[PDB]
C-alpha cells in the first residue's frame, strides 16, 4: 500500500518501460480492486514530473465501459457511475501485453466449481 | 444444302477438340455442362422431378 | 406466324398423365407438341420442313 | 547455443530497424502495418513495412550484420538528409560485452527484455519532432575491431554454392568509412553540438545489448532545413 | 467538466468495503443438464467421415417428414366439413388437380429464384482457375411457385408476397384458382407445433461471439482483457450484480485467419493468446467454447468440438476430463439445458448462408430476425442444405423439440424478439460480433430478458 | 517421434491441410452449382445433384473437382484423420 505500491509503480514505469495496470497492483499486493483504484488515484497526485499518460475509463448506468480519449468533452456526464485510472502509460501508444497470472488468492468472485486434478 | 457444323468449324478455327462444348467455349465464350447419355435418360424418365425434365430440355 | 423454336416429344396416352402439362409449365415460352408414336413425330417434322421450306438444314 | 541466439538477434534487429523507419518518416506510415508475426514471433505489435523490396533489403542487411557479429561490436543506423549528405540522427546498438558462446535462458525472458528495450526506444522516438515526406533517408554503419572487407574478390575464385556466393557478396558489399564522416565539419560560426541520449538495453543471460541515440539538435543554417515540419 | 474533477469526485470517496478477498463470494451455480446426458444430435464420428454423396437421401427424408407434419397440421386445422366464405373447402392431393372456382388446399414445396450475390461469384471465380463467367450464366423470376411432385402452380396474392421464403420449404397453401394458371393464396399452413419442455434467483449467462483474435489487430486483445476484468468484478466493482453471471458462452469466431495463406506459427500465436485469456478467466467463471466459421474446424455446419490440443500447456488440469463444468468444448449447433432452460445456439452459418442469396420475392436487423423466425417456423435449422451442411451419414437439423431460447451469433446487428408459434413462446437473440461493435449480451435465465453491455476501446 | 511429442504443431498442420482441402472443394462445388444453374434454373437440392452429374472433359473445373474428391477420399487423408484421433485421444 503506502510506500510500497508507489515503489512498485515507479519501478514498473521507469526501470522497465511497461504500462502499469491496477490489476497488476491487485496481483502484487493481494488487495481488492477498489483499494487498487484508490492507490492509483493516490499515486496520480503528489507527482511533479508528469512523465506518464494516465488512462481512465468511465462506467455508465448502461454498463458502457468507455476509454476516455478526448479528455475535454465526456458525453453523458450525469450518466457516469464510476471513474478511475485504468492504467499508467509512459508512452502515447498503449498496446499492453498479457501473460499467465497465478491468481492463487487474488480472486474477488470465485466460481462455484472447484478444480480437480487426477 | 446439308451442313456438318463440326466439320465447318474444323476448317475455320484451329481448335484441338471440336466438340460442341469446346467450340461453344472457345468461340461464344459460354461454358456448357456435359452429361453422359445414361444421366440424360435417367433424368428424362417420367415420374421424375420437374427440375430434371427442365434440365434435359 | 411461327415461333422460330419448338420441341417435339413422343408421349403415348398409356404413359403417366399430366406429363404434357408439366413439360408445358417447365418451358412456358417455347411451344411443345406431343405425338402418340415416333412415326407421327417424324411425319410432323416432315410437315414442318415442307411448311418452312428452309434452304439449309 | 547460437541456434536460438541468432534468431533472437534477428528478431530484435528487425523490430529495431522497422521501428526506426516507421517513427522517423523514412517511409510513408501507410505502408507500415502493426503486426506480431513477420516470419518470426515478434515481442510486441511492432509496425513492419509491407514493401517486398524493403523487406528483402532489411532481411539481407540483418543477415549480413549477423554473419560478422563476432568482429562487430557496434551497429548503428544513420539518418541522412537527402538535400545534403549529412547525418542528422544516429541510433546505436552497442554489441560490446555480448557473450559469444556456442554451447538455458528460454524465450519468455528474452522477449520480456526485448519488450522493455523496444518500449524505451518507442518512448524516445515519440517525443522527437516529426519529419516531412520524401526528405530523409537511412544508412547502416558497423564498427568492427579486426576485419577487412572488399578484398575477397582478388583471388578470382569461382562460386559453386549459394553459401559461397552469399559470402562473396557480403564480403564486398561494404565500403570503408571514417568516424563522424557525415557530420558537419565544425565551421566555427555557432558550431553544432551532437546530443547524446541513453536508452535501456536488454540484459538477458546470453544477450547483453546496450543502446543509445545521437542527434545534432543544432546547426549553422542550411542544416535541418525543410525536414522537421517547421515548428511542429 | 475537467477529468480531474471527475477523478476527485469518484475515486476520492471510494467505498473500500466488501473486498476483503479472504473469503470471496461463490459465483452463481449454473449447471448444464446435457453435459453428461450425451446423445448429442450434432455429434458425428470421424471414422464415418463424408463421402461427398448421399445428399438426395437427406433431401428425401426432409421432404417426407415435413410433408407429413404439414399434412397432419392441415388436417387438424382444415378438417373435413370446414367451409370458407365462398363455399366448402376440398382436400386436393395433386397440385395440378385444381381445376375450378372452388376453395381447396394442397401440400407441397416452394420454388424461388435465389440468385447468388455478385460478391460471392467474384470470390469463388478468383479461386477456381477455370471458372466460367458465372454472371453470364445467371444472365429472372420474381414469383413464388408451389411444387408437389406432380406439377407446378403459380402463387399470387398479397398474403404470400409479405412472407420470406426459400426453395424447398414444404407448406400447405389454401386459396382459390385465378383466371390464368395461377393459384390465389388466402391462408398458409406450417408444420404442426413441436413439444416444448416446461419452463423453470437462478442466474445470468453472458453471450459473446466474434472475438476474431489475429496477429494484426491489437485492439481486440485490449477489448478481450477489459471484458475479462469486467466479468471478474474488477471493473464494475458491484460484486452483488456481477456474481449473478454464472457462466460465459463463447459462440464462435474466436480466431480470424485466411486458410488459403496461413502457417501454424501465426495460428499458434493467436491460440496461445486465447489460451492465456482462458487461463486467466477460468478460475473465476465457467466458459463454454463453440466453433466458428473461420475457426480451425470443418467447413460444414455440424462442426465438431475444438481439439484437446491447440491449447496452452497451462490448461492440462482443465482438460483432465473430470472437470468439464469449468471448461466445456461443444459442437457448433448445441442445445444448452442451462438450469432447466433449453437454449439452442448456432454460430450463425445458416443465417449467414441464406443471406448470401438474392431472392427477388421478399440487410437489416429486422430482416435477420424475421429470417430466424422463419427458421423456427419451418422446424429446420439449415434451410440451404447444399450451402450449409456437407454429406450427412445415415438429419439432426430437422427439429424434434422447440427450445426456450434461440441464439444465432456472428451477426451484423444485435436484436431480440419473442415469438409465439402454436402457443409456444420462443425467444430469439441475435448476438453481434465482438471485433466490431464490441458488445456483450447478458441473458437472465429467470425472466428470459436480455440486457446488453458495451465496451469501448 | 519428435513431431508426435509436439501435439499442438502436428494437429495444427493437419487441421490446416484438411481445412484448405475442404475450402477448395466447397469453392469448386459452388462454381459447379452456379454453372449448372443454366440448365436447372434451381438453387437448392436437386441442382447440386445435377451439377455433380456433369462429366465435361473440356472444363478444367471438372478435373479439379475430380482431383479434390480423390484427395479427400485418399488413404493419406484417412491416415491423417486416424493420427489426429490418436493424438487428441488424451
Ligand atoms: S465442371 Fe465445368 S462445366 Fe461441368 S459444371 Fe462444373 S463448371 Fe460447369
Amino acid at each position: 500500500m503506502d510506500q510500497k505500491a508507489s515503489y512498485f509503480i515507479n519501478e514498473k514505469l521507469f526501470t522497465e518501460v511497461k504500462p502499469v495496470l491496477f490489476t497488476d497492483l491487485i496481483h502484487h499486493l493481494k488487495i481488492g480492486p477498489s483499494m487498487a483504484k484508490k492507490l492509483m488515484f493516490d499515486y496520480y497526485k503528489q507527482t511533479t514530473n508528469a512523465k506518464y499518460n494516465c488512462v481512465v475509463i468511465c462506467c455508465y448506468k448502461d454498463q458502457t465501459i468507455k476509454i476516455i480519449h478526448d479528455l475535454s468533452n465526456i458525453p453523458q456526464q450525469d450518466s457516469i457511475i464510476d471513474c478511475f485510472i485504468y492504467a499508467f502509460n509512459p508512452m502515447d501508444s498503449f498496446i499492453p501485453y498479457y501473460d499467465i497470472i497465478d491468481q492463487k488468492d487474488c480472486l474477488t468472485i470465485k466460481n462455484s466449481y472447484e478444480l480437480k486434478v487426477s | 444444302h446439308m451442313i456438318n457444323i463440326w466439320r465447318a468449324l474444323r476448317s475455320d478455327v484451329n481448335l484441338t477438340q471440336y466438340t460442341i462444348e469446346s467450340a461453344a467455349f472457345n468461340i461464344l465464350h459460354k461454358r456448357l455442362p456435359h452429361f453422359s447419355f445414361e444421366s440424360l435418360t435417367n433424368m428424362w424418365n417420367a415420374k421424375k422431378s420437374t427440375t430434371e425434365l427442365k434440365t434435359v430440355l | 406466324d411461327i415461333a422460330y423454336e419448338g420441341i417435339m416429344i413422343v408421349h403415348k396416352a398409356s404413359e403417366d398423365s399430366t406429363f404434357p402439362t408439366k413439360i408445358q409449365h417447365c418451358i412456358n415460352e417455347i411451344p411443345v407438341m406431343f405425338y402418340e408414336s415416333e412415326f407421327e413425330m417424324f411425319e410432323a417434322l416432315t410437315d414442318l420442313v415442307l411448311l418452312l421450306d428452309p434452304d439449309i438444314l | 547455443m547460437n541456434r536460438w541466439v541468432e534468431k533472437w538477434l534477428r528478431v530484435y534487429l528487425k523490430c529495431y530497424i522497422n521501428l526506426i523507419l516507421f517513427y522517423r518518416n523514412v517511409y510513408p506510415p501507410q505502408s507500415f502495418d502493426y503486426t506480431t508475426y513477420q516470419s518470426f514471433n515478434l515481442p510486441q505489435f511492432v509496425p513492419i513495412n509491407r514493401h517486398p523490396a524493403l523487406i528483402d533489403y532489411i532481411e539481407e542487411l540483418i543477415l549480413d550484420v549477423l554473419s560478422k557479429l563476432t568482429h562487430v561490436y557496434r551497429f548503428s543506423i544513420c539518418i541522412i538528409n537527402k538535400k545534403n549528405d549529412l547525418c542528422i540522427e544516429k541510433y546505436v546498438l552497442d554489441f560490446s560485452e555480448l557473450q559469444h558462446v556456442d554451447k538455458i535462458i528460454t524465450e519468455t525472458e528474452v522477449f520480456d527484455e526485448f519488450r522493455s528495450s523496444l518500449n524505451s526506444l518507442i518512448m524516445h522516438l515519440e517525443k522527437l519532432p516529426k519529419v516531412n515526406d520524401d526528405t530523409i533517408t537511412f544508412e547502416a554503419v558497423i564498427n568492427a575491431i579486426e576485419l577487412e572487407l572488399g578484398h575477397k574478390l582478388d583471388r578470382n575464385r569461382r562460386v559453386d554454392s549459394l553459401e559461397e556466393k552469399a559470402e562473396i557478396e557480403r564480403d564486398s558489399n561494404w565500403v570503408k568509412c571514417q568516424e563522424d564522416e557525415n557530420l558537419p565539419d565544425n565551421n566555427g560560426f555557432q558550431p553544432p553540438k551532437i546530443k547524446l541520449t541513453s536508452l535501456v538495453g536488454s540484459d538477458v543471460g546470453p544477450l547483453i545489448i546496450h543502446q543509445f541515440s545521437e542527434k545534432l539538435i543544432s546547426g549553422d543554417d542550411k542544416i535541418l532545413n525543410g525536414v522537421y515540419s517547421q515548428y511542429e | 467538466l475537467h477529468m480531474d474533477a471527475l477523478l476527485t469526485k469518484f475515486n476520492e470517496d471510494r467505498s473500500l468495503q466488501d473486498e476483503n478477498l479472504s473469503q470471496p463470494r461463490t459465483r452463481v451455480r449454473i449447471v448444464d443438464d446435457n453435459l453428461y446426458n450425451k446423445s448429442n444430435p450434432f455429434q458425428l464420428c470421424y471414422k464415418k467421415r463424408d463421402y461427398g454423396s448421399q445428399y438426395y437421401h437427406i433431401y428425401q427424408y426432409r421432404l417426407k417428414t415435413f410433408r407429413e407434419r404439414v399434412l397432419k397440421e392441415c388436417d387438424k386445422r382444415w378438417d373435413a366439413g370446414f367451409t370458407l366464405n365462398g363455399q366448402l373447402v376440398l382436400k386436393k392431393d395433386k397440385v395440378l388437380d385444381i381445376q375450378g372456382n372452388q376453395p381447396c388446399w394442397c401440400v407441397g414445396s416452394i420454388y424461388c429464384e435465389m440468385k447468388y450475390k455478385p460478391n460471392v461469384l467474384d470470390e469463388v471465380i478468383n479461386d477456381t482457375y477455370g471458372a466460367p463467367d458465372l454472371t453470364k450464366s445467371y444472365t429472372g423470376s420474381d414469383e413464388i411457385m408451389l411444387e408437389d411432385e406432380s406439377g407446378r402452380v403459380l402463387l399470387v396474392g398479397d398474403f404470400i408476397r409479405s412472407t420470406p421464403f426459400i426453395t424447398g420449404v414444404v407448406v400447405g397453401i389454401l386459396g382459390m384458382e385465378a383466371e390464368a394458371g395461377t393459384f390465389q393464396v388466402l391462408d398458409i399452413c406450417y408444420p404442426t407445433p413441436l413439444p416444448q419442455n416446461p419452463f423453470p434467483t437462478r442466474g445470468k449467462i453472458a453471450l459473446v461471439s466474434g472475438l476474431n483474435l489475429n496477429n494484426t489487430s491489437p485492439d481486440r486483445l485490449l477489448r478481450l482483457e477489459i471484458l475479462r476484468e469486467f466479468l471478474m468484478g474488477r471493473i464494475n466493482n458491484k460484486i452483488d450484480d456481477i456474481s449473478l453471471i454464472g457462466r460465459l458462452l463463447i459462440c464462435g469466431n474466436s480466431v480470424d485467419f485466411d486458410i488459403k495463406s496461413v502457417n501454424k506459427d501465426e495460428l499458434m500465436i493467436s491460440l496461445t493468446e486465447f489460451s492465456k485469456f482462458l487461463h486467466n478467466i477460468l478460475p473465476s467463471i465457467s466458459v463454454d467454447i463453440m466453433p466458428g466459421t473461420n475457426d480451425p474446424s470443418d467447413k460444414s455446419l455440424p462442426q465438431q468440438p475444438f481439439h484437446k490440443s491447440l491449447f496452452d500447456k497451462s490448461l492440462e488440469s482443465y482438460f483432465n476430463g473430470s472437470n468439464k463444468e469449468i471448461l466445456n468444448l461443444v459442437t457448433n449447433p448445441y442445445e444448452f439445458s442451462y438450469n432447466g432452460v433449453d437454449v439452442l445456439a448456432v454460430s450463425g452459418k445458416n443465417i449467414n448462408d441464406i443471406c448470401k442469396y438474392v431472392i427477388p420475392s421478399n440487410d437489416d436487423i429486422e430482416h435477420r430476425l424475421d429470417l430466424m423466425e422463419c427458421t423456427m417456423k419451418w422446424q429446420n435449422i439449415a434451410p440451404t442444405a447444399p450451402d450449409t451442411l456437407w454429406c450427412y451419414p445415415y438429419d439432426p437439423f430437422v427439429l424434434d423439440k422447440w427450445p426456450h431460447v434461440y441464439i444465432v451469433a456472428n451477426q451484423p446487428y444485435f436484436g431480440t424478439r419473442v415469438v409465439e408459434i402454436g402457443g409456444k413462446n420462443i425467444k430469439i437473440i441475435s448476438v453481434p460480433e465482438f471485433s466490431s461493435t464490441g458488445m456483450i449480451i447478458l441473458l437472465d435465465l429467470e425472466t428470459l430478458e436480455a440486457e446488453t453491455v458495451k465496451i469501448d476501446i | 517421434d519428435d513431431c508426435l511429442e509436439k501435439r499442438s504443431t502436428t494437429t495444427l498442420s493437419f487441421l490446416i491441410k484438411k481445412l484448405k482441402r475442404q475450402k477448395e472443394y466447397q469453392t469448386l462445388k459452388t462454381v459447379c452449382r452456379t454453372c449448372s444453374y443454366r440448365y436447372t434454373s434451381d438453387a437448392g437440392i436437386e441442382n447440386d445433384h445435377i451439377a455433380s452429374k456433369c462429366n465435361s472433359y473440356d472444363c478444367p473445373v471438372f478435373y479439379s473437382r475430380v482431383k479434390a474428391e480423390r484427395y479427400l477420399r485418399d488413404n493419406q487423408s484417412v491416415q491423417r484423420e486416424e493420427a489426429l484421433i490418436s493424438l487428441n485421444d488424451w
